[PDB]
Order: structure tokens, then sequence, then C-alpha cells
């Protein structure tokens, strides 16, 4: 039931990989379900974490600006310093200096907990929509700002079921690379 | 009923096989204290197998925070006694937890159909489908759970007579 | 050896929601509105009559059900505890104004924090006040509760007619059932919510101020 | 809904939220003439600030101990304080039974009675043909929304420096 | 049938709005005792009694810290009418003395009047014939607004009497400088 | 829907090699055409903006009690922006904000069955009611606002990168 799933593609010669299969022979059609909105979940924080890695290896904190002096991807410095936390008096352009894995250990805990706060409300949605309602399309946990999803309708398309192998497959990408590039942040091991 | 396979032989004695091992025979004395006895066994061997792992995980990673660090607490044989209101929140949510069993345990005979250390816990849908090899992964839990029940004995006094990391000397 | 109670309290046939390895509660059917089949405890399940505590049972045989005692507790915890915890917050400034009555009893620099009211206004005399505007509202509405035990009312748990606004007047039921339950679960989180801020600023670490910790 | 007057040009009806839907049709008309008296009262909030802001005062004594000398030397939202306690009492009685009367007429607004009119002098405004009374409600609604913007902008300057641009440097903020 | 006042409560049963002040307000059933020499008549006698006792007392405390005590005792000189009191008890006790066994008479008297009026039918509670004007002899319905309107005013005045009584004996002030002072102390 | 829309020219019949207008819904097609038409009227404003900046041109005399608009003039227009004092930039992106509020909360919004984002002040619009003149009057305003989306990326390529252009980068302004 594991070989017969979304996920598979001609990349592994359209079966799944023996080990990654070897887990879910004998399991339940909930366990290929956790499985798949696992992957695309760590493969939705992978894809964020790239951008996240690439502005950070850049100097493209607030404010952003694409003429000369503006803190943008051509020129990365910047003039105003638009103050993140004032009871700190920590700047964006504080947060540019330092380190890719420096750059966490500036923000202060009550701005991780604002982030933890809206992403806590966010993980509910996700479980409500998901599990709860128990949606048949993994990871769809009803986020669609432009209206994608009323396509023809509905899931059963082509437009959709491209996206939807073309978001797991850009989440396999950023998956391995977040890990290959903050391998580099942590030990030399580009083989 | 799950756990009398083998073939397993019995250490220091050569002789017996661990098919349906009951050498006092608590199955023929007292057989309405068997489903008793199998929530017990499992619920000893759960906590056996987190014992394990929490045994020698703190040996080389420990939480953040500067109380629970190699300076402060090198071996892990004194952090029961050397973090004491660390451990009344473990044992205030277990007594929690612990007390919502209590009906559960009130009828485990005949009264309701609950099979004795089935919590219903399964959110990872690892359970398999098809029965008779559902039995065997009820018979790898209480295997790996009866091992891990002898192993935190060999653990902790290998630790307690040696004081020494991981493996043992 | 008796026929135990046991068998008197569990559905035995049903399962609870919300605890998946415990048997149903025979009173939790899900028709309230908060109903997810939480009762591990089985308190919804004791057969004693609770309106007792109002009037006894030897002054007349009544029996309110422990489900209907219970939820009109539940709302009463809810809806006094989302007050409270409002009230802890606004007069200690958590929402920008430190809201405080225009007597000087009551200003800041007679109370500092809402930690030091209690204390302050017991020997003062204002909660001695409150507790008898209080305890007139709690004798003119608790007396419904005798009326429901003997069987006369047809009255709902926490079911005053106080609409003012009237935002449930020409509301279907399930959307009534909605927002009973929004009332159910923003009053189950203010009550573990007065409890975190009543607990927190009273350990000797301290921290009287908002936010508490 | 839009054949109600507050409904206008720009943004008409304007209601994102769906706040209208939230309660019945007794709560928006609840709601509409709680919008109306917060407008009057702003109007009259962000004019007296206006005017108490730039020394316009009237001449002579408040009381017998306070003029409207020393009230008009001080910023508005303090100028409150040095009113006599007789003075705020007889301010606080008129609304009383202001808000009193308006109440109590036979049918409630909440009902689909009357709108708050006026108390006294108790001119009659009822047939002042509605499509005047049509446009000339929408005008106060219109100049009740901006001016409840107008005075939480000058309160919000009086104490936060910088919150609006317009009154940085303005010397009765 | 629900309760006017609590509408989530049913009606009392002994309470069909005949009475003035009938709105359904009795939560704790207590128009329904029947045994210790009390019913529903000895209650609205007992109402309006305390409704009639209070409505004097509130403007017996207005005209003295108003006017000042009557001419024969101006020994009192106290705006506080709980301490004005044993100014003309020190001095003038008699007079006092000639009224609380004048009120034991008429007390006593009205006490059988009230038991005989509840034993028989032809007296109403709280009714003793005194409409020297005679406003009760036409227009039934404005006498019926004049029922009420005892009622209303006497319900109110006996939180009045009440404070005044309890906020003289704590402040030792008198009334309307109590109103003066809770007025500058709650001003905004 | 995109067959029934304007953009639609001569040398490119539907550019479309990524097939983005089916990708969505007509919802999300409308989304594009109203983010491709606001993406079009602020290139076109920042294209003659920068050129008319550049060429020296100015409003006379003070920009603020302290900012004139020619010290603004001498500078690039990418760096005259730095230079708006705080208050002036509040007021652009007041009036920017209540102009987006609106555009957005007009009735009948345009990702649903409605029209694209008119004037906001004031009122009129000026549109031509014949659909055969109307729309290429709108096929013009959107390959227009195509040149200059690519207009002012040049413009912000010679202001950072030297070079990037053959016919600019020799210009003190660009
Ligand atoms: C960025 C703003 C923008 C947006 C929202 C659109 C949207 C649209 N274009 Mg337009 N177009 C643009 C800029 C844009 N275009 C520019 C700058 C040019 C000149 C090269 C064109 C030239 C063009 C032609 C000739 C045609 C269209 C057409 C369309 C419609 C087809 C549907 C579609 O595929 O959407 C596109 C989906 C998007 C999400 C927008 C693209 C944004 C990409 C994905 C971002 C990455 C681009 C990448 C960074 C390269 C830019 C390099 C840069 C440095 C220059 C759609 C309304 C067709 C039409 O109107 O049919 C009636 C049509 O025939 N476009
Ligand atoms: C952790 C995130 C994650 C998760 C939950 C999954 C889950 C899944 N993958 Mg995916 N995959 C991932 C990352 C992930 N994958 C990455 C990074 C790649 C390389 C691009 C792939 C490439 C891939 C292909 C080609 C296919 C799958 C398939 C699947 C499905 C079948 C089971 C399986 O093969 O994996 C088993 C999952 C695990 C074993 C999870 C445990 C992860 C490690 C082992 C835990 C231990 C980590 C260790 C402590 C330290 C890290 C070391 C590590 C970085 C090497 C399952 C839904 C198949 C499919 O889609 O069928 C429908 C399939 O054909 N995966
Ligand atoms: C659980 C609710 C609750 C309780 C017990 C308190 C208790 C207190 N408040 Mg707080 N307060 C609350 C909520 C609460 N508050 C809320 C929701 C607000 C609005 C944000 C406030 C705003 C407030 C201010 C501004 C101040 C206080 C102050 C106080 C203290 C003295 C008040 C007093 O004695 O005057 C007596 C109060 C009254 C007579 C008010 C009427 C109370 C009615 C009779 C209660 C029952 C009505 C209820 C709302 C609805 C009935 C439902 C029923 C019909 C079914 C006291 C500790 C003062 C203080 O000392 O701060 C440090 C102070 O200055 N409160
Ligand atoms: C006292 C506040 C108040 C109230 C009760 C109303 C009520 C109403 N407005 Mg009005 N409005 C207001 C202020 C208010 N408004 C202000 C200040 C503006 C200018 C921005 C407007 C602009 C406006 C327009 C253009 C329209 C309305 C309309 C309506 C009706 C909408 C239906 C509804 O249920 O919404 C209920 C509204 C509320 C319950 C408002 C309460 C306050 C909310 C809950 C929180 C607001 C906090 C806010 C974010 C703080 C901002 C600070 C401010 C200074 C900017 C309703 C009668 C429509 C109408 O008249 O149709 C007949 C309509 O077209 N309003
Ligand atoms: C120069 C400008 C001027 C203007 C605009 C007016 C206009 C008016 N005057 Mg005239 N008046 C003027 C010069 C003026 N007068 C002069 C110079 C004198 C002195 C000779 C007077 C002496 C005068 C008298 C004696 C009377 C008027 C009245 C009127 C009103 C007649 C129409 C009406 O009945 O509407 C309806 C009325 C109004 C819209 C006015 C509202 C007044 C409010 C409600 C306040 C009421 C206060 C009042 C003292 C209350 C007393 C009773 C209370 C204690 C119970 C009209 C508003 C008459 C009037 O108002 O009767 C109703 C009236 O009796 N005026
Ligand atoms: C609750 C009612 C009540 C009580 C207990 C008092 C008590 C007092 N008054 Mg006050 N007073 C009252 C009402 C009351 N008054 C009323 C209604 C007024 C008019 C507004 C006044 C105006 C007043 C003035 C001006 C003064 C007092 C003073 C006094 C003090 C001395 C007078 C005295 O002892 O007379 C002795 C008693 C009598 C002479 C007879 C009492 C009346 C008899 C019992 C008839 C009652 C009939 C009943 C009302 C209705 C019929 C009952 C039945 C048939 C149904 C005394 C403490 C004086 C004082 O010293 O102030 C400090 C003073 O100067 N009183
Ligand atoms: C409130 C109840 C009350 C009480 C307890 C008294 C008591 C008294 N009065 Mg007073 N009196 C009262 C009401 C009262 N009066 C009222 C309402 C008036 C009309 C305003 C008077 C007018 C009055 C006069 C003119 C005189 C008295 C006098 C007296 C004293 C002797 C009685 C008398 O005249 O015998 C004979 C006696 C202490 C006499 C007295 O001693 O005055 C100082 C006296 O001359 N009274
Ligand atoms: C793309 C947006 C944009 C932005 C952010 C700026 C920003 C600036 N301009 Mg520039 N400018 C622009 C486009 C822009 N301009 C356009 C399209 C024109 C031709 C009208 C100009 C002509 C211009 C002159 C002559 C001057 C400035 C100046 C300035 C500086 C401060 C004063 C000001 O903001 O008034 C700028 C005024 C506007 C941006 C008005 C256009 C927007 C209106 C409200 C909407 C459409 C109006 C209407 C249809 C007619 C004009 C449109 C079309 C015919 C061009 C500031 C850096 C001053 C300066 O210091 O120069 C160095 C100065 O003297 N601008
Ligand atoms: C002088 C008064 C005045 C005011 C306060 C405005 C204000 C506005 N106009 Mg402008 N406009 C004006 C005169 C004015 N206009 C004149 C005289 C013309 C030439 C007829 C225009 C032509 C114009 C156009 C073409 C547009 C605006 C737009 C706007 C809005 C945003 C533009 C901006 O930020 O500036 C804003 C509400 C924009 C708008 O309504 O769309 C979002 C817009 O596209 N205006
Ligand atoms: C119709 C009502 C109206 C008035 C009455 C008014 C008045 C002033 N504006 Mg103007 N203005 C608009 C409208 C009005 N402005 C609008 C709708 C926009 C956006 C399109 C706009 C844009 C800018 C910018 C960029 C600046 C600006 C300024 C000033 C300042 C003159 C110098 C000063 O006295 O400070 C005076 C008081 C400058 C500034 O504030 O410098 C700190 C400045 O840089 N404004």
């Amino acid at each position: 039931s594991i070989n017969e799933a979304f996920g598979i593609s001609i990349e592994t010669g359209n079966k799944c990989p023996p080990l990654g299969a070897r887990i879910l022979e004998d399991a339940q059609p909930s366990a290929i379900k956790w499985f798949q909105n696992a992957e695309i979940k760590h493969g939705r924080i992978a894809m964020v974490a790239t951008i996240g890695y690439l502005v950070q290896k850049l100097g493209v904190h607030f404010p952003l600006y694409l003429g000369p002096s503006g803190s943008n991807c051509f020129h990365p410095e910047s003039e105003t310093a638009w103050l993140l936390s004032s009871s700190t008096g920590v700047t964006f352009s504080d947060i540019a200096k330092a380190a890719p894995l420096d750059a966490i250990q500036m923000v202060p805990v009550a701005g991780w907990m604002q982030i933890f706060f809206v992403a806590g409300w966010f993980e509910s949605v996700a479980y409500y929509r998901q599990w709860v309602k128990n949606s048949p399309i993994p990871g769809d946990y009803g986020y669609d700002p432009l209206g994608f999803t009323k396509r023809e309708g509905g899931w059963d398309s082509e437009e959709l079921t491209s996206l939807r192998l073309k978001e797991i497959k850009n989440g396999r990408l950023a998956m391995m690379t977040i890990a290959a590039w903050v391998s580099d942040e942590m030990i030399p091991g580009a083989l | 009923m799950v756990g009398a396979e083998g073939p397993e032989p019995i250490p220091f004695a050569p002789s017996k096989t661990s098919k349906n091992f009951d050498p006092v025979g608590f199955a023929e004395r007292s057989p309405e204290w068997l489903p008793w006895y199998r929530e017990a066994e499992l619920k000893h061997g759960r906590a056996a197998m987190l014992a394990t792992v929490g045994f020698v995980v703190p040996e080389f990673i420990r939480v953040p925070g500067e109380q629970f660090s190699f300076e402060a607490i090198p071996k892990v044989i004194d952090a029961h006694d050397a973090l004491p209101e660390s451990m009344i929140q473990i044992f205030g949510w277990i007594s929690f937890l612990e007390a919502c069993t209590f009906p559960a345990m009130a009828g485990l005979g005949g009264k309701y159909d609950r099979k004795p250390g089935d919590f219903s816990f399964d959110p990872l849908g690892l359970y398999p489908t098809d029965p008779e090899k559902q039995k065997q992964m009820q018979l790898a839990e209480l295997k790996n759970g009866r091992l891990a029940m002898i192993a935190i004995g060999g653990m902790v006094t290998g630790a307690a007579v040696t004081g020494h990391g991981f493996p043992y000397l | 050896m008796p026929e135990r109670l046991w068998d008197s309290m569990v559905d035995k046939t049903e399962r609870s929601k919300a605890v998946p390895f415990l048997p149903r509660a025979v009173n939790l059917d899900g028709s309230l509105p908060g109903d997810v089949g939480f009762d591990p405890f089985y308190l919804s399940s004791i057969p004693k009559d609770f309106s007792g505590f109002i009037q006894p049972p030897q002054w007349e045989e009544k029996g309110i059900p422990t489900l209907y005692w219970m939820r009109e507790a539940e709302l009463k915890h809810c809806r006094v505890a989302m007050l409270a915890w409002f009230g802890w917050l606004a007069t200690d400034g958590a929402f920008g104004v430190t809201l405080r009555f225009p007597g000087e009893i009551y200003s800041v620099e007679n109370i500092p924090t809402a930690y030091e009211a209690h204390n302050a206004l017991v020997s003062q005399g204002s909660m001695g006040f409150l507790l008898l505007a209080v305890g007139f509202i709690e004798f003119c509405t608790g007396a419904v509760l005798v009326e429901v035990a003997k069987g006369a009312s047809d009255r709902e748990a926490g079911d005053f007619k106080l609409d003012p606004l009237s935002f449930l007047k020409g509301k279907s039921e399930e959307e009534i059932k909605r927002m009973k339950t929004r009332e159910i679960a923003n009053g189950r989180l203010a009550m573990l919510a007065f409890g975190g801020v009543a607990t927190q600023t009273a350990l000797e670490g301290g921290n009287h101020a908002f936010p508490y910790f | 809904l839009s054949s109600l007057p507050g409904s206008t040009a720009p943004v008409g009806p304007f209601d994102p939220l769906n706040l209208a839907d939230s309660g019945s049709e007794e709560t928006l008309a609840w709601f509409r003439a709680s919008e109306l008296k917060h407008g009057r009262v702003a109007m009259l909030a962000t004019t007296g600030y206006l005017v108490q802001g730039a020394g316009i005062h009237f001449p002579g004594m408040l009381s017998s101990d306070v003029s409207f000398e020393s009230l008009s030397a001080m910023k508005p939202l303090e100028a409150w304080d040095a009113v006599p306690d007789a003075g705020k009492a007889q301010i606080l009685g008129t609304i009383f039974i202001a808000e009193m009367i308006t109440e109590s007429k036979p049918v409630h607004y909440t009902k689909g009675g009357p709108m708050p009119t006026m108390v006294f002098p108790a001119i009659d405004f009822s047939g002042v043909d509605a499509a005047t009374l049509k446009r000339k409600q929408d005008s106060e609604l219109n100049n009740g929304r901006l001016a409840m913007i107008a005075i939480m902008s000058f309160i919000s300057a009086a104490n936060i420096p910088g919150s609006v641009p317009a009154l940085t440097n303005n010397p009765a903020f | 049938e629900k309760s006017q006042s609590l509408p989530f409560m049913n009606r009392p049963p002994l309470l069909d709005g005949s009475m003035a002040g009938d709105v359904g307000f009795d939560p704790l059933g207590l128009s329904n005792i029947d045994d210790v020499g009390i019913d529903l008549y000895w209650l609205r006698e007992a109402e309006i009694k305390h409704c009639r006792v209070a409505m004097l007392a509130v403007v017996g405390i207005l005209q003295v810290e108003i006017f000042g005590p009557a001419p024969g005792c101006e020994m009192a000189t106290d705006k506080c009418q709980m301490d004005a009191f044993w100014q003309i008890w020190g001095a003038h006790p008699q007079y006092i003395a000639f009224g609380l066994i004048m009120i034991m008479m008429i007390e006593m008297i009205s006490g059988i009047a009230t038991t005989q009026g509840r034993e028989s039918g032809e007296r109403a509670p709280g009714d003793f014939g005194l409409d020297p004007l005679g406003y009760g002899k036409g227009d039934a319905a404005g006498y019926a607004r004049l029922q009420a309107q005892e009622i209303a005013n006497g319900r109110l005045a006996m939180f009045a009497a009440a404070g005044e009584i309890m906020q003289g004996c704590t402040t030792h002030q008198g009334a309307l400088e109590n109103l003066m002072t809770a007025l500058r102390d709650n001003s905004f | 829907k995109v067959d029934e829309m304007p953009g639609a020219t001569a040398p490119l019949g539907k550019f479309d090699p990524l097939n983005l207008a089916t990708l969505g819904s007509e919802s999300t097609l409308a989304w594009f055409r109203a983010a491709e038409l606001k993406h079009s009227r602020v290139a076109m404003l920042a294209t003659t903006g920068y050129l008319v900046q550049a060429a020296g041109i100015h409003f006379p005399g003070m920009l603020s009690s302290d900012v004139s608009f020619e010290s603004l003039s001498a500078m690039k227009p990418l760096d005259a922006w730095d230079a708006v004092p705080e208050g002036g930039k509040n007021q652009i992106y007041f009036t920017i904000f209540l102009a987006e509020f609106i555009t957005e909360c007009k009735g009948t919004h345009y990702t649903k069955g409605g029209p694209l984002p008119t004037i906001v002040f004031p009122p009129i619009d000026f549109s031509t009611v014949n659909p055969e003149q109307l729309k290429t009057r709108q096929n013009r305003e959107l390959n227009n606002g195509r040149l200059a989306m690519i207009a002012i990326m040049s413009f912000v390529a010679a202001a950072n990168i030297p070079g990037s252009v053959p016919a600019l980068a020799g210009n003190p302004m660009f």
C-alpha cells in the first residue's frame, strides 16, 4: 500500500526505496497518512529555511530597498537600522553582521514567543483540517490565499496533482539542502 | 496469553525453555489475576524501556539547563537525589495519568472489553492490520520489555559498583 | 460480592471520545456544548443529589441530575474566571491603561498591584460589600436549582434569560450550540488562566506585576 | 445593509468582519444607536479639544474660585480636573436625565423605535422630508466616524508624542 | 408561567399580580410560608409597615439635617442623627418615652387588627382606613396607582433608611455630608 | 478566461510558457491580472519618476520647512527618498494605505466577478464605454506597464551594479 501512494515518482524508478518501504508494509492507512504529512511539513520548513539562509548569508535584512544604500541583495548595507527590538536595542543590521548560526541567538525570548504562538495557532488549524476533518490530501491544511484549489474542481485534476508532486519534491530538495548548508556551518563535510 | 512462546532458553538453567514459562504456576493458582499480571508486566516493561534509554542518554547530551550539567551532576545515578523539584513534577503528572487508569484497573476482568496494556495509544498507526503478526508485535514489546526489566538492574548496579560510562567495567 | 457500582456509571459499550481506553460515562451524551466525553474520574456519574447543598434532601423529595449540577457549576466557574482574569489584568495595566476606580482607596499609590487588592480591601471594606452584592444575586439566582430538582422547570444549566443585546434572538439551535461552546471553551481556558496568574504571583520568586513571570 | 443610512459611496456597506450578522436585528439596531451616540459625543469632543486647545474661553468666572482664565491655560485633558466637584455633578446630572429620557421612549430603537432625539429644547424633527434627512443622517454618521478617529488621535498625541505626524509640535498637545 | 423579575424562574403560585408591587419577585419562596403565625398576609403587612416607617425616617432625617431640629429641641446641633438622638434623650427623654408608649399602644392594636384581619376577610394588609382626604373614593385605576406608588417609594426608602442608620452609625457625620464626602471622593 | 481578457498582442500571442494562467482557478488569474496591472501602474510612475528626477526638473521650492526640493534634485532619485522627511513619508504611506484599503473593500472584489481597481480620488475613471476601443486601450496600458517593469529594474541594476546596461551607467544620475 505504501508503494502505490502519491509521493513515488521516476527518480527512484517509480517504486519507493525499500528501507523506507520496510517500516510501512504492515501498517494502517493512518500510518502512511502520518508520514506523508510529516514529510511535506518537514519539506515545508526546509524550503523556507533555504531563503532564510540565503538572506542570512547575504545582508538582505530590513529595511528592504532595491536602490543603492538600501540593504538589498546587491548592496547589503543600511543607513536606518529599523530596530527589531527597542527594549533590547538590537536592529536588523546587527543580525546580518555576525553569522547564519549566530542570527537566531540575537533574537530575544519574547520574539520567539510571538513566532511560536502563531505557529501554535497554525498547527492547530493544520491538525483540525487534516486529521479531525480527515482530509484525503496529505498536507492539505486549508491554506490557499489565491484560490489555486478551486481549479476544476477539485483535487482530482492534473494541475493540483502536478503541484502536489512538485511541492513534495522541491521540499525533498530543500530538506537535504538545509542539512548540507547547516553542515558547513557545523563541520567541514562538503563532499 | 501472547507472551508464552520461545525458543529463548533460560540462562543458568539449561533444561528449561521459555515456552509457557511458569515454574511457580501463577496461571493455574490464580487465573483471574492473569489480566492484572499482563497489565503489570507491560507497565513494568514500558517503564523499564524508557529507563534504559534514560540511563545512557544523559551520559553524553544534557538538557540546556545549568542545574543539569556535567559540572553540576557528572553521574546519572545521583540525579534523582540532586533534582528534587524536577522529580515532583514527573511524579505529579504521572500521578494524574495513573489516576485516570483506575476505572480501567477497576474493570480489568470481564467488565468491559479492554485488553490489558491496550491504552488505545497508536498515533503513528504502526499496529499492523492483519492479526497473525499483531501477536508478534505484541510479543516484540514483551520480549524487549522483559529484557529492559533485567537490563536496568544491571545498568544501575553496573554503575553503582563501578562508577563508569555506558558499556561497563 | 454485591453488584458493583462500576456497571451503573459507565456505558460499557461505548468508549470515551477524549480518553479512548476508558468507557463512556452514562450521563455524557454529546448533547451539551463542550461535551467530548471527558470524564476520567466519572464525576458526572455520582448518584448524589448535589442540590442538597442548597436545600437539604430532608426538606422535600427532590433530585437534580449530577450533569445538570456540574454544568451549572462549570458555567459559573467559567463566567467568574473570565471576568476575574480580565479584572486582574485590567487593574494591573496589562492592556495599557491601569484601570482603577475614581476613588483614592483604589488608587495605584494605595494598592500597587492586583495581587495586593484582596487583603487591602477586606480590611477597608470594599470586599465585604461585594460579598453582600454577590450573595444577593446568588440567593436570587441559586434558588432556580431547587425548582429544577423538583422537576418544575425546564431551564437549561446556566441559562438565565440574559441576552440584553440579543445575540441569540432569532438564531438556530446549532449556532446557539456553537455560541454556547465558545462560552464554555473560553471559560475553561480562563479558569486555567486565572490559575496561572493567582499562583505565579504567589510564589516567592515574585513578579506581582504583568506578565506575572 | 445598504438601505440603512450609513452605507455610503467609497465603502458601503462597510462590514468586513460581518459584525452585523453576529447578532439578530435588534443587535444591529443597538450597534447603530451606539455608533450615532459615539459620533455625537466625539464631534463635541473633537471640537471641545480644538476650541479649548487654542485659547477660546468664556469670559469671567466658572465658579467662586475657578475662572476660565486658569482652565484655558492648561491642556484640555487635564482642564477637566480643575473643574469643581459641583461642576461635574451638574454636568453628569443632566446627562443622566438625557440618557434616561431617550431610553424611556415608548418603542425602543433596538425594537425598531426612534433613535435619541433632542430632550431640551425638544424640537420635533419627524416630518422633515425623509429624502433630505437621509442625506443628513449620512453626514451625521460620516462626521461622527471622522471625529471618533480625531479625538482618539488627540488623546494619543497628548500622551505618546509622534503617534500622529500632524500634531507633533503642537503646543495644545 | 415565568416570573417577570426573574424570567428564568417559575412564578410563585400565591403571587398573581393582585397586590400593588407584584412582579413575581420571590425566589426563596417566602410567600409560601404558612406555619409560625406567618403567611402572605403577615409579610405584606410587614412590608407595608417597613415601607411607611422607612419613608417617614428618611424625611425625618432630611428635615433635621437641612432645617435643624424642632424648637424645644435646639440642643441637638449634630448632623449625625444617630448621635442627635442621644442629646434629646440626654435632656428631654420624656417625649421619646411618650412616643414610644404611644407607639406601643398603637402597635399592639395594629397587631390585633392584623391577626383578626387575617382570620376574617374584612381588612386588606396594611389598611387602617386612614384616607381622610378620600383618595380611594373614585378612579380605581388612579387609586391602584397610588397603591403602587406607596409600595414603590416605600421599597426604595427601606434601603435609604437602613443606609442612613448604618452610614450614620459608622461615619458619625450625617446623611447629606456623607453624600458630599462620596461626591468628592469618587469624582472623575 | 485567459483568451477573454486583454494582454494578448501580436509579437507573442498568449505568452505563458509555464501555463500559470490555468494553474489556479479564475480567481487566481484575476489576482494575477490585478497584480500585473498594479505592478504596471507603479512601474509606469516609477519609470517616469526616475527620468523626470534625473532630468533635474523639480517643484518650487521647499518640500519641508528644512528640506528644499532642489536639494533632492541634485542627488540620484533612489537616494533622494532617503532624504525625504519621516513625516512626509508617513503622509505618503497613509494615502497609499488608504487607497489600498478602499480598492480591496469597494464592492464586488476583483478576485470575484468584479472590476479591477479604479481611481480612488476623484472617482471618475475616464473609461471608454466602447468595448472595441477600450480593449485596445487596456492592451496599451499593460505592455507599456510591462516595459516599465523591465525599465525600473534596469534603473536599479544601473544604480547598484556599475555597468549592466549599455545605454546607461555613464550618467551620474542612474
Ligand atoms: C510581476 C508582475 C506580473 C504579473 C502578476 C503578470 C501576470 C500575467 N501576465 Mg505578465 N508580464 C510581466 C509581469 C507580470 N505579469 C512583465 C514584466 C512582462 C514583460 C516581460 C510580462 C509580459 C507578458 C506577456 C507578453 C503576457 C503576459 C501575460 C500575463 C498573464 C498570464 C498568466 C500568468 O502566467 O501569470 C504569471 C504568474 C505570476 C505568478 C507572475 C510572474 C512572476 C514570476 C513567477 C516571478 C519570478 C520571475 C523571475 C524573477 C524573472 C524576472 C526577472 C526580472 C529581474 C526582470 C498574467 C495576468 C499574458 C496575458 O496577459 O494574456 C492575456 C501575456 O500574453 N505577461
Ligand atoms: C524527515 C523527513 C522525511 C519524512 C517524514 C519522509 C517520509 C517519507 N518519504 Mg521521504 N525523503 C526525504 C525526507 C523525508 N521523507 C529526504 C530528505 C529525501 C531525499 C530527497 C527523501 C526522498 C524520498 C523518495 C525518493 C521517496 C520518499 C518516500 C517517503 C515515504 C515512505 C517512507 C520512507 O521512505 O521514509 C522513511 C522515513 C524515515 C525513516 C524517517 C526517519 C528519518 C531518519 C532516518 C531519522 C534518524 C535521523 C538521524 C538521527 C540523524 C539524521 C541523519 C540523516 C540526515 C541521514 C514517507 C512518507 C517515498 C514515497 O514518497 O512514497 C509514497 C519515496 O519514493 N522519500
Ligand atoms: C470575577 C470578577 C471580579 C472580581 C471579584 C473583582 C474584584 C475587584 N475588583 Mg475588579 N473588575 C473586573 C472583575 C472583577 N473584579 C472586571 C471584569 C472589570 C472591568 C475590566 C473590573 C474593573 C475594576 C476596576 C477599574 C477596579 C476594580 C477593583 C476590584 C477590587 C474592589 C472592587 C470593589 O470591591 O467594588 C465593588 C464593585 C461593585 C459594586 C461592582 C458591581 C459588582 C456586581 C454586583 C457583581 C455581580 C454582577 C455581575 C457582573 C453580573 C451578574 C450575573 C448574574 C446576574 C447571573 C476587587 C478586588 C478596584 C481595585 O481595587 O483595583 C486594584 C478597581 O479600582 N475592578
Ligand atoms: C463606536 C464604534 C462604532 C460602532 C458601534 C459602529 C457600528 C457600525 N458601523 Mg461604524 N465606524 C466607526 C465606529 C463604529 N461603528 C468608525 C470610527 C469608522 C471610521 C473608520 C466607522 C466607519 C464605518 C463605515 C464606512 C460603515 C460603518 C458601518 C457600521 C455598521 C456596521 C455593522 C456592524 O455590525 O459593525 C459593528 C461595529 C462594531 C461592533 C465596532 C466596535 C469596535 C470594534 C469591535 C473594535 C474596533 C477597534 C479598532 C480596531 C480600534 C481602531 C482605533 C481607531 C481610532 C482607528 C454598524 C452600525 C456601516 C454602516 O454604517 O452601514 C449601515 C458602514 O458602511 N462604520
Ligand atoms: C438675532 C438673531 C435672532 C434669531 C436667530 C432669533 C430666532 C428665534 N427667536 Mg428671537 N429674539 C431676538 C433675535 C433672534 N431671534 C432678539 C434680539 C430678542 C429680544 C427682543 C428675541 C426674543 C425672543 C423671544 C421672547 C422669543 C424668541 C423666539 C425665537 C424663535 C422663534 C421660532 C421658534 O419658535 O423656533 C423654536 C425655538 C427654538 C428652535 C429655540 C430653542 C431654544 C432652546 C430649546 C432653549 C430654551 C431655553 C428657554 C429659556 C426655556 C424656557 C422654559 C424652561 C425654563 C422650562 C427663533 C429661534 C421665541 C421662541 O423661541 O419660542 C419657542 C420666543 O418666545 N426670540
Ligand atoms: C421614623 C420616624 C421618626 C422618628 C423615630 C423620629 C424621631 C425624632 N424626631 Mg423626627 N421627624 C419625622 C420622623 C421621625 N422622627 C418626620 C416624618 C418629620 C417631618 C419631616 C420629622 C421632623 C422632625 C423635626 C423638625 C425634629 C424632629 C425631632 C425628632 C427627635 C425628637 C422628637 C420626639 O421624640 O417626638 C416625640 C414623639 C411624639 C411627639 C409622637 C410621635 C408620633 C406618634 C407616635 C403618632 C404616629 C402616627 C403614625 C405616624 C401614623 C399612624 C399609625 C397607625 C394609626 C397606622 C426624635 C429622635 C427633633 C429633633 O430633636 O431633631 C434632632 C426636631 O426638631 N423630627
Ligand atoms: C513612483 C512613485 C514616485 C515616488 C515614491 C516619488 C518620490 C518623490 N518625488 Mg517624484 N515623480 C513621480 C513619481 C514618484 N516620485 C512621477 C510619476 C512624477 C511626474 C508627475 C514625479 C515628478 C516629481 C517632481 C517634479 C518632483 C518629484 C519629487 C519627489 C520627492 C518628494 C516629493 C514628492 O513625493 O512628490 C512627488 C509627486 C508625485 C509622486 C505625484 C504623482 C502621484 C499622483 C498623486 C497620482 C497621479 C496624479 C495624476 C494622474 C498626474 C501625474 C501622473 C502622470 C501624468 C505622471 C520624492 C522622492 C520632488 C523632488 O524632490 O525631485 C527630486 C520634486 O520636485 N517628483
Ligand atoms: C490636503 C491636506 C494636506 C495638508 C494641509 C498638507 C500639509 C503639509 N504637507 Mg502634505 N501631503 C498631502 C496633503 C496635505 N499636506 C497628501 C494627501 C500627500 C500624499 C500624496 C502629501 C505628501 C507630503 C510629503 C512627502 C510632505 C508633505 C509635507 C507637508 C507640510 C509642508 C512642510 C511642513 O510644514 O512641515 C505641510 C504641513 C512635507 C512634510 O510634512 O515634512 C515633514 C513633506 O515632506 N506632504
